[PDB]
């Protein structure tokens, strides 16, 4: 049983400090490249800091760069997060996850394994169509729109899906793979600057918020603003 | 903690170096080069002149450069490795540019501007650059459309300045032509390090490679390729195959083997057991990458560059092949024999000797001379104190690399075998297989 | 219609790709290539004007490479194959160039003219060629001795005249000296494009020859050794010692073989046999040239050239292992092991994949994704549909070159083998040699 | 014999041929080469000029291959032989030069005169050479320092004079960037011969070494290796690691092996037997120094030069594998078979012939044509008389030089074993070893 | 039997056609290079077409450019020759043969192999001495004279007997060598631009026209004029 | 058993001539390149021949050029020396010895088996101590100093031990090595342009002369001046 399990969310006041600490098991930590994303409260999905296995290259989403600091310690199996300077804008569910990239004619990471997050409270890019509806049996398509650089600099299109509750689940792989779980209804295509996941044969547990994920240029791995659908009564 | 560490088991005359960090080849990008050509038609003027005479040579050559290449294109254990293309990938690319408007496609999104992205008909994006502009030169600035064709032209600079915009080009089409146009290294000739650089960060990859390549591009050149392609319309233009460093900075080990032999005092009755794991091994996904030939594998600092189509792919647990070859998980590889010879294998951070029969083995230090002379068996020797290891007729300068060497003490398990039923012929079988020829010579043991 | 073709034997584990066109290199054709040397004396005119100064720079480029050039001359199955000299026929016609007269002859044949034939001492009749006349260029327009004896030059462009002129030998005594007098490919500054046609055409050899090496002449380079010989007089002297392309269009086929093995879920417990087979056929004369390490072979479209002196020559009758691997008349080779470890082996047209054991193995294409996941055994798939074959974690792109490919069902014979008894190490062994070992194994038992 | 010799042993099916002259590399002679350096900030007089256009190209070529060398620096039986570090030694030294004052020391030892010895913090004394010095020639004559920098040029002699002067280190480090930092062979831009002469002349060797070394210049060339190494103050330096010729001059010769088959008619049912301790022997102390891939070696003459790091060193007595192949004191390597196919094996002085079967095995001249039809089993004709040999389809020139060849008559070994009992696959066992398993095999026919 | 049989022979009137075919048989077709050879009524041997073993490679002499054309059918082991625009010029005897090339410092074809022809009549160089005659038991020997080009150039000199109503044999191949049954009398000599054959002790069997045979960089394979040695008594 | 042993040695007028022969057994003569050095009979030790092992590099000291000549005859298992033109400047005691060099960072030549001598006697640099003394117990040190060739133009030094009547020893070979039975007492190093034997206890047995070997680019090989080492209750 693969798991990753955050900790180290609360309460703080602008201008703070805070560590969060995701502890991993189940799958030799040292072989695999480690990511923060973090989710606003009710807002899309944002890529926050990555590290390389052995600590080698360690790169920051601008927001943070040099308020936060990533490090791991593969001894503990464990990849830390120190926040300093914490503004309110910060204020998420902070996600750790695993990355993985494969290597055909691209090297685009994805996140095939996710924490459950832990939230941090501070107080005292691609578009997609942002809902789709459809009843029970029908299609669906969610279009993933990205621009010159990422999705048409040549880097691939990977979804997520989120129920409720949870957190990103991994969806499709390289443009168009489904996962272990992922059943033959779910599919995805690439085009240019531009890609499309489409649900065949809705069902009710198939609502939920789905996310396209990608690799660009400048922002070093992007989401989109995620689509909210809805199976109807 | 420090970087780099070794330790050598005494119990099976291997060591493993520990402490580098993956760089494996998991696949291929291609990306075009082009470089833009003046179709002249053969008659600058032949002059009876002092540097139109320089000029038509300076020309021909050229001229025949282009004829060249046009008349070019024309319509232990390694050996379980299991083989494949390396430049299909990017061959299958040079295919599509002969495919109809794709050369235009390029041709036109390249001459605004030095680089660009563009969608080959079958959608996959590829990067394109424009690495010299030589047409341009002849067709705008030695024989323009104005003034006045050049039967005896002025200074000599211009010869100069010429003879120097037109070396490129002769010396890629000489590296092709030696090589049936396909050269590897990637030499300073097909592409330049600001160019290099230049592609490596617009390639569909991410930061962490983006480093790799930047900092280790020597290395860079030397896994890719350089595919003479096309040369129609006016452009020629060739691909370079570069390599996706898809799997990156995880643990890699070394493997050093060097044979295991009784020490008996007769010339012939020895038995010897050599491992037969060696080689590089990064581990990638839950699974070890093991890469037998240390051809397929160059070091830059801790960096181990390996290109992963001569890889086997191998269960986490063949690491029990260093911890107890005995082990029943996994089930090392040896090889046996009766011919107890000497011989060193240098490791990283020391040496292993093994020293049989009436053979003179010593270690000398650079100052003190001297300083271990090994006794029959195979012992180890770090490189702390030592500069070389001798063995027989042989000197091996030994690596004066920096890190901490450990030896792990134990019995050479050839011991563990009786010599009057162990397999002497074996010439890559495992543990378990010798253990069975020896439970059957035993069963054979079945009197009346 | 169109080309090449392609079976897949799903009984052996193999394929074999046909329609290729020969192009077997059988013997030798020597060649004399001369350059006419100027042997001044340093002590034409001690000036230091701007530009003398570059030309006794020059001077010395040269004089230095004539002595440096002096001084060069001082007094699975590929194992099977047997051991030739390679440059032989060269060097005795070089050897024969150091008797009396032998060079002054040349020099004769060739004062009036560029070209010549001419019968050495032993009769053997061998093509010259002068390819720098750089005696002429030296004594005849270098030594000014009217205006005014090398002691003040007035134009540039005969600095450069001259080291154009002497850059081609610089870079010849280059490539020497890296090379201890001996160099393949031959570069395009032995002989030029225009030399080697030229040199193809008087070749003692057929029309049918004549179109082989002229359109793949960037091949000839590669066959060809240019074997620095002698220099004296005033001539520099190497041989080139072309290929002659005696067996020409018949037909090749390539055969391609991974392991195949038994698929029990024990961890151990699998027995495995694999085809050794694997290389080029050509039919040659009512028998096959087979030539075992087939990386040698260079081919360009259809056109297979290979080299007859890596080959054995076999029975027509060998073409059966792929047919009908059992058939009484020839015994196809093969070698066993216990060694069930997964990998591909790219053909001409498709791949290959042998996955066993937990090993992942699919085949994914550029848009579709993986299109399909592979069962355990030795299984084949079509490069129509599929770009990419990925077995453990090493990616294999498939070639894309055009043709059928047919699917031979049948039943794998690794299955036909009672495990027991079935010879687990046997690394060169035959069919039949592993048949006898069982006819054996069942008389050894004798029971009660 | 009075220089070189053969001879052939029927019994064997092998051949020795002797009369050739060591010369080993034991060890290496590490030498630093440096290039001085100006290290200019972009602006010579930085406007529009026609021949300033030029020089500003030059300069830019230049200052980015001081860059970009910068960026290099960054943050048979072959199968016994072990293995070891290259260039430790080199290496190593170029690490010593990495710290403190090492440099400034060479520097300054240097800038009287163009070579000195100097010690290194550790002792080791090392040979400098400054063989470019191109911060003389920047600081003081192309930035002319009273009018003024050089603002807008005069003449063209110093561009070119200058673009001569730079070549050298654009083609140093062009072959650096390509082999990542070690090349080998040393070329003749990384050390010149008038260099590479005065540097054996300087070397800490002996007469009888400073003669061998000079004469085969072009073989010293490619035992050496050339390290980029240090970049640091105004100096450029590389290691360049010559090897030292510790055995010279005492006596090699080669053994030749074929594999030697019984003759009998039905298509299967032969045994064969090769002689697998195949390659060079010189002998350097009471031991033999034994060369089993004989291509590690390169030939002179009679000189060959071996590498002893490609070396096994094996007791005298094991010469006698030539004479008799039986003794009890030495145990002669073989490898069996049951594939008896055939071919040949070119000698120093002659050739084998294994002819086989159906096969057909010739032997011409070239005046007379063929004049020798053999019989199958394994034969030896003489370089005497013939020029060509041909065994099926391979044709084999033999080679041309002059000797004794002597054909050792006698009943090949193979027609004294019982095939019934035969070892038919033993990849490299002993005489001993197969005598071993056929004893037994004939103790197991016992009765009842 | 190694035997090659022409067929579809007969006459033709002048601006016709005719299509010759020789069947092969008893060895792999595939494999050589397959020739028509003809003969004139009364004398001499000459080239007509050559088609490599795969038909990629094919040349014809230039008495027939543009109106002959040669064809191979591997599968059906065949060769044709399709003659249109006949002349009084093409009426000989048309033989199809197999070629084949043996190569030291040269690789100039000869003949091995030959059918008996099929008479085709139209209706509505390198000199050799042209007789030579001895007494049995007697020496006799012809000069085979070539020029700069062919013999001179550096190719080599093959031989063939002709009994008065029968095929070229094949004599000597390679400058001197015999084939299988060819006896140890007749024994040949090259020598820069010439040969000749040697035949010790006049038979009955003797008595025949014999052709020299080498091969021009132009003319592409030449034949000597023949010579009748004739044996008395 | 390694032997050597000169003869032919005698009485001899000036300008007159004789034939050293050394006669070797016990090793493989034809292995080794071997050497003559000679000794006046109270001053020092002189390098005279070096010839190689198959005879194609000899070597002679400028004393003797064109007087003397060198040879071997490996069938034999002999050396041979040729002296004519003798002189009293010749007298000497000619011994003969065998060369070895182990090739690390340098290839200097030592001599590590030496015959017994032979007597001429005609009738009608590198420093060091040139005496010590120091009781049995204690310890001494024995200073060889050369120059700027020879020693640090990177050769190694050599150390032998000559007893009184006897010939010389090898005692340290590169630097700091002692052969098979040397003891432990005794030590040297080399360092700069020089170099140092130390004995560490003086037994009555190391009363001898001691002399430092090494290889110069001129000279071509030499030794010491000597240092007599006395030994005092």
């Amino acid at each position: 049983e693969v798991q990753l399990v955050e900790s180290g969310g609360g309460l703080v006041k602008p201008g703070g400090s805070l560590r969060l600490s995701c502890a991993a098991s189940g799958f030799t930590f040292s072989s695999y490249s480690m990511n923060w994303v973090r989710q606003a409260p009710g807002k899309g999905l944002e890529w926050v800091s990555s590290i390389s296995s052995s600590s080698s290259y360690i790169y920051y989403a601008d927001s943070v760069k040099g308020r936060f600091t990533i490090s791991r310690d593969n001894a503990k199996n464990s990849l830390y997060l120190q926040m300093n300077s914490l503004r309110a804008e910060d204020t998420a569910v902070y996600y750790c996850a695993r990355a993985r990239a494969t290597g055909y004619n691209s090297i685009t990471p994805y996140f095939d394994i996710w924490g459950q997050g832990t939230l941090v409270t501070v107080s005292s890019v691609v578009t997609q169509t942002p809902s789709v509806s459809g009843a029970p049996g029908q299609r669906v398509t969610i279009s993933c729109t990205g621009s010159s650089s990422n999705i048409g600099a040549g880097y691939d299109v990977h979804w997520y899906q989120q129920l409720p509750g949870t957190a990103p689940k991994l969806l499709i792989y390289d443009n168009n793979n489904r996962p272990s779980g992922v059943p033959d209804r779910f599919s995805a295509s690439k085009s240019g600057t531009s890609a499309s996941l489409a649900i065949t044969g809705l069902q009710a547990e198939d609502e939920a918020d789905y996310y396209c994920q990608s690799y660009d240029r400048s922002l070093s791995g992007v989401f989109g603003t995620g689509t909210k659908v809805t199976v109807l009564g | 903690g420090q970087n780099i560490t070794e330790e050598f088991y005494q119990s099976t005359c291997s060591a493993v170096s520990k402490g580098y960090l993956s760089a494996l080849r998991t696949g291929w990008y291609t990306s075009v080069i082009t470089i833009e050509l003046s179709n002249i038609k053969e008659n600058k003027c032949n002059g009876t002149d002092a540097k139109v005479k320089l000029i038509k040579q300076e020309l021909d050559k050229y001229k025949n450069a282009v004829t060249e290449l046009q008349l070019l294109m024309q319509s232990f254990l390694g050996f379980l490795l299991g083989v494949g293309s390396a430049i299909a990938s990017g061959v299958a690319v040079c295919k599509v540019l002969h495919l109809e408007g794709e050369v235009n496609k390029i041709k036109s999104a390249l001459l605004s501007t030095n680089k660009a992205v563009v969608s080959l008909s079958n959608g996959v994006s590829v990067l394109t650059f424009k690495v010299l502009d030589l047409k341009n030169y002849i067709d705008k600035q030695l024989l323009p459309i104005l003034n006045k064709q050049s039967c005896s032209i002025s200074n000599i600079e211009t010869v100069i300045e010429f003879q120097q915009k037109n070396n490129r080009l002769l010396e890629i089409t000489r590296e092709f032509s030696v090589n049936a146009g396909v050269t590897t290294p990637v030499s300073t000739y097909m592409l330049t390090n600001s160019e290099l650089l230049s592609l490596i960060n617009d390639m569909p990859i991410t930061n962490d490679q983006k480093k790799l390549m930047s900092n280790n591009v020597q290395i860079v050149r030397q896994q890719s390729y350089s595919i003479m392609c096309i040369i129609k319309e006016e452009v020629l233009a060739y691909v370079v195959q570069l390599p996706l460093y898809g799997v990156i900075d995880t643990p890699c080990w070394k493997l050093h083997t060097s044979p295991l032999c009784t020490t008996n005092t007769k010339e012939g009755s020895n038995i010897c057991l050599t491992r037969t794991d060696r080689g590089w091994y990064c581990d990638n996904a839950g699974s070890v990458s093991f890469f037998p030939q240390a051809e397929t594998c160059k070091v830059q600092s801790n960096r181990v560059f390996c290109d992963t189509m001569n890889s086997l792919t191998l269960p986490s647990e063949v690491n029990l092949c260093n911890v107890d070859i005995f082990n029943p998980k996994y089930d090392c590889k040896i090889m046996t024999s009766k011919t107890d010879v000497s011989s060193s294998v240098i490791t990283s951070l020391g040496a292993i000797v093994s020293c049989y029969g009436k053979t003179k083995c010593t270690a000398s230090n650079k100052n003190r001379g001297i300083i271990k002379t090994f006794s029959n068996g195979c012992d180890y020797v770090s490189n702390k104190g030592v500069d070389t290891v001798s063995v027989g007729n042989t000197l091996y300068y030994v690596n004066k690399q920096e890190g901490k060497s450990l030896y792990v003490k134990g019995e050479p398990i050839i011991n563990f075998y009786d010599p009057l039923v162990f397999p002497s012929d074996e010439f890559d079988a495992s543990i378990s297989q010798v253990n069975e020829k020896i439970n059957q010579s035993l069963a054979f043991i079945r009197k009346s």
